[PDB]
């Protein structure tokens, strides 16, 4: 606890994510609302606009 | 016997599924769906890609 | 250093808005999709390493 901040420790953490085609499992605090098919809508599956 | 009627035929029909298969290439982006894009990237940034 | 951790998380839901709320992050280079626009995508499986 005596140099500048050149040498300091520092607390990484990296999160490393997918994206790919498959089942979601982590989403984010995002809602859901009720399904309407015959409509011409905009629909977000699982990320897909 | 009809076979210069089907040259263009086919020419036609490739040339249209060459273009229609180019959407699917990533011309250095990180994806090819506009919509991934927009979505997950800062407007900023989203342009370049 | 050479011992770093794996923690994977899944089956979860990640609310990223809690990070800024804590101790100053002055490092978050997001090399990936979005800083910001994070909490609206849903991922199919975090690595979270340290």
């Amino acid at each position: 606890p005596t140099y500048g901040v050149g040498h300091q420790p520092y607390r990484v953490v990296v999160l490393s994510f997918e994206l790919l085609h498959a089942p979601a499992t982590v989403c984010g605090p995002k809602k859901s609302t009720n399904l309407v098919k015959n409509k011409c809508v905009n629909f977000n599956f699982n990320g897909l606009k | 016997a009809l076979g210069k009627l089907q040259d263009v035929v086919n020419h036609n029909a490739q040339a249209l599924n060459t273009l229609v298969k180019q959407l699917s290439s990533k011309f250095g982006a990180i994806s090819s769906v506009l919509n991934d894009i927009f979505s997950r990237l800062d407007p900023p940034e989203a342009e370049v890609q | 250093v050479y011992a770093w951790n794996r923690k994977r998380i899944s089956n979860c839901v990640a609310d990223y808005s809690v990070l800024y709320n804590l101790a100053p992050f002055f490092t978050f280079k997001c090399y990936g999709v979005s800083p910001t626009k994070l909490n609206d995508l849903c991922f199919t499986n975090v690595y979270a390493d340290s």
